[PDB]
């Protein structure tokens, strides 16, 4: 559903679904090849 | 007839084998992909 997520402080607006990326347990947020941010982790659930 | 026909069978071969041309297409679509990741990556600055 798209929404207003304030994800500890990075405020966005969009809609997130469940994610293949593996992320690394030192990553704490993916980025895209033009440094758009395409994945975050839900600092309660550790979901990326 | 025959002369034709060999020719345009060697024309499957020389398209893509003794390039020269065809490379425009690719360099049309190439400066369009280009311009607009420019584009989307000046995003990321801060300009100050
Ligand atoms: C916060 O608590 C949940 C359970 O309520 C736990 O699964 C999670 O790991 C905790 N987050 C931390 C310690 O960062």
């Amino acid at each position: 559903k798209c929404v207003n997520f304030n994800f500890n402080g990075l405020t966005g607006t969009g809609v997130l679904t469940k994610s293949n990326k593996k992320f690394l347990p030192f990553q704490q947020f993916g980025r895209d090849i033009v440094d758009t941010t395409d994945a975050v982790r839900d600092p309660q659930t550790l979901e990326i | 007839a025959n002369q034709f026909n060999s020719a345009i069978g060697k024309i499957q071969d020389s398209l893509f084998s003794t390039a020269s041309a065809l490379g425009k297409l690719q360099d049309v679509v190439n400066h369009n992909a280009q311009a607009l990741n420019t584009l989307v990556k000046q995003l990321s600055s801060k300009f100050g």
